[PDB]
């Protein structure tokens, strides 16, 4: 699910569930950021 | 060294763009001779209406250039009629150094949709050979620089002549004389018990917060004495020396609390200067703290640069304990970092 | 690797299929040359709309091949117009490592119904030899790898541009606005009936003359109703604007009286600026009154420049009536002009 959200982040962030997990489960989005940044990149700049 | 009655100065204006073109899986060139791979339009801040682009022909423009990759520069957008400029191309090797860097001797004239480049740029075999290192990880790293000349301007700074002088601007220094000598102030403030004296006019003129404090509910009853019990005097005096003199010497040493004081008292220029001091001290071990401060004290440019720095150096900021603290205390900051990183890593 | 101010990233997207193809009891090909044994259609996850299949002739497709195995790849459905790809075939041996791998160097195009392949893929006797073991238990295993190139895409990001721009020092602008808005005023000046209003600290700092009648315990009496009778109100307002702002906008048109007010009020910046304004007004007829005013208001640079101008242009100055007035009323001015003319710009004769 984390990888699916990372792949479809441009549309996922608009949903209400994402906006609710932002409030309710902060370390979940922290894991999302970690697996988007640490598990990818460098991407030029 | 002679002494000249007159001197003149002719300066020709030169603007330098820099550009870095990296092409992935170039050996999958996807086509035969006659293929054109263009780049994105690029420009700098000035004047930002001069748009340039690259056009590479991997096989070659013509039958003479079959074993020659050709590299051309094309000016797509230009407001004026003519632009005279001189270009230099290079390729970064696996270490990253420039190789086969050839320049143009001339400043060619460019117009809307005119291209000038090297057809005979580099041998196809010399590029394709792995031992040269010129295709590291099948990635073609061009790097181009263009210098555009403009019409020159003459200063005509004829010296001597009128010998009357202007006595600079002592306003700031003699305003600091109202602070150091203290020169018969009008109100007494108080910094956690310590005594400071200040006027009212300068504080009101340069501080809307101080003016709103001073005129409403204060000029009738407590006009003389006010107590600022939220900032330390070691930075409050620096704040009151920025207020008087229009400049702060000891700013970079104590910019951590001076930003908070400046944002508390709405001092926009002092706030931006504190943002500059903190932005110039960005580091991976404290970037979470910097972002915490820049969101707490409503800074915008400092917060934006901290966000960008964390995006750049997210490899090791994660290990630092400060990021863990910002995760546990300010989730929305991490969410905004994810949001910015989403646009950063958008196509993947 | 130096730092670049801007960059681009050309990304030609490539996907890779991986496919296996096992035929049981291959020696029972059951038929002669020309025959074709298609494989089940296969794809990958994305885009999954491109459908590929393998077509093998166990005997020769052509009269030139005959004792040859021939392998083709065929695209049966394409959502796009054409798709470019590179393919590599291999026959798996008894252990399972890839043997006899032949690939196409070019990125061939493909439409629906067009096939590309190797007719001269592998010698039939080489395949049917048991010692090399390319046919274990009468099983033929083909491993085919297909790489499709897509469109290029460019990301166009700019590197480190700005450090944080600082707003300009607005002390002069805000102090001029403080003079205009007259906020928390502490004093009321008088000029020819006009009652201006201004502060105390800034005035007593900029002008020692105001400090003289401000510091001598004359606050309750004189700060409230301080009287000035010399300067006309417009020139006085311009002088107050110079005090508060440090700027004199319309200095050029009032160079005389503004110099007079500056000399009265010991402003040793507006005074010299008025001197500068008067210096670039030195015609052959008004230099006499320029010298008179400079002498009266004790200006140095202006007086010296006017004396030099008179020594230069005396051929008309003595004819003009102003010099005669100077001769009549100001003997010391003519004496000082003679003293400058004495040991300068004439001692050759």
């Amino acid at each position: 699910a984390v990888d699916f959200i990372n792949y479809h982040a441009s549309d996922v962030l608009e949903t209400s569930g994402w906006k609710s997990m932002v409030v309710s489960h902060p370390h979940l989005v922290a894991e999302a950021y970690r697996s988007l940044a640490s598990a990818q990149c460098p991407f030029l700049g | 060294g002679p002494v000249a009655e007159s001197w003149c100065y002719t300066q020709i204006k030169v603007v330098k763009f820099s550009y870095m073109w990296t092409i992935n899986n170039f050996s999958f060139c996807r086509e035969e001779m006659g293929e054109v791979i263009k780049s994105s339009t690029f420009s700098s801040g000035a004047n930002d209406k001069l748009k340039w682009c690259l056009r590479v022909n991997p096989k070659g423009l013509d039958e003479e250039s079959k074993d020659y990759l050709s590299l051309y520069l094309l000016l797509v957008s230009c407001p004026k009629s003519e632009v005279r400029a001189k270009f230099k191309f290079s390729i970064l090797n696996a270490k990253g150094e420039e190789t086969k860097a050839m320049e143009s001797q001339r400043a060619y004239r460019f117009v809307q949709g005119k291209d000038w480049g090297f057809k005979k740029f580099i041998r196809r075999d010399f590029l394709l050979d792995e031992a040269n290192g010129l295709l590291p990880d099948d990635k073609l790293t061009l790097f181009c620089e263009v210098s555009v000349v403009q019409d020159s301007v003459n200063i005509s700074g004829q010296n001597t002549m009128n010998m009357v002088k202007v006595p600079e601007c002592r306003l700031a220094d003699e305003l600091g004389g109202l602070w150091e000598n203290s020169r018969f102030t009008d109100c007494c403030l108080c910094v956690a018990g310590q005594e400071f004296q200040a006027h009212k006019a300068i504080l009101a003129a340069r501080s809307p917060v101080f003016s709103a404090m001073f005129e409403h509910e204060m000029e009738e009853s407590k006009k003389n004495r006010v107590e600022i019990n939220d900032v330390e005097p070691e930075v409050f005096k620096e704040m009151m020396c920025f207020i008087y003199t229009g400049k702060a010497p000891n700013l970079d040493k104590m910019a951590d609390d001076l930003l908070a004081a400046a944002d508390k008292y709405a001092l926009e220029r002092l706030k931006v200067m504190c943002e500059d001091a903190l932005c110039s001290n960005l580091s991976v071990e404290n970037a979470a703290e910097i972002l915490i401060l820049a969101d707490l004290h409503s800074a915008d440019q400092l917060k934006t640069q901290a966000v960008d720095f964390i995006n750049y150096h997210a490899s090791d900021v994660l290990e630092t304990s400060g990021w863990k603290s910002m995760v546990v205390s300010h989730p929305h900051l991490v969410a905004e970092a994810y949001r910015s990183l989403a646009s950063a890593q958008c196509p993947f």
